[PDB]
């Protein structure tokens, strides 16, 4: 029941960890959390998993 | 600083540099970061991208 819960919420992050080389290239696709972490902007994981 | 421009004032120029943050000053539009190859296509009246 908990997987069919998960499986209803699309998050938005999925995953908090973006390099610079990944937002460096792929840089015709105009990703929003690139844009958002180029001007100062980052969100902070949960302390438990 | 919003087309294309062919008056241009005394200045020497420099060569190309790619990946590495330097400061740039194309036509008078200086600034600073790191330049990359792009594949965007530009129409010949098309000088800037915002």
């Amino acid at each position: 029941i908990e997987d069919l819960l998960f499986n209803k919420v699309t998050l938005a992050d999925a995953g908090f960890m973006k390099q610079y080389g990944e937002c460096l290239g792929d840089i015709n696709a105009r990703d929003l959390i690139c844009a958002q972490k180029f001007n100062g902007l980052t969100v902070l994981p949960p302390l438990l998993t | 600083l919003n087309a294309p421009a062919t008056v241009c004032g005394p200045k020497l120029s420099t060569d190309l540099i790619k990946n590495q943050c330097v400061n740039f000053n194309f036509n008078g539009l200086t600034g600073t970061g790191v330049l990359t190859p792009s594949s965007k296509r530009f129409q010949p009246f098309q000088q800037f991208g915002r």
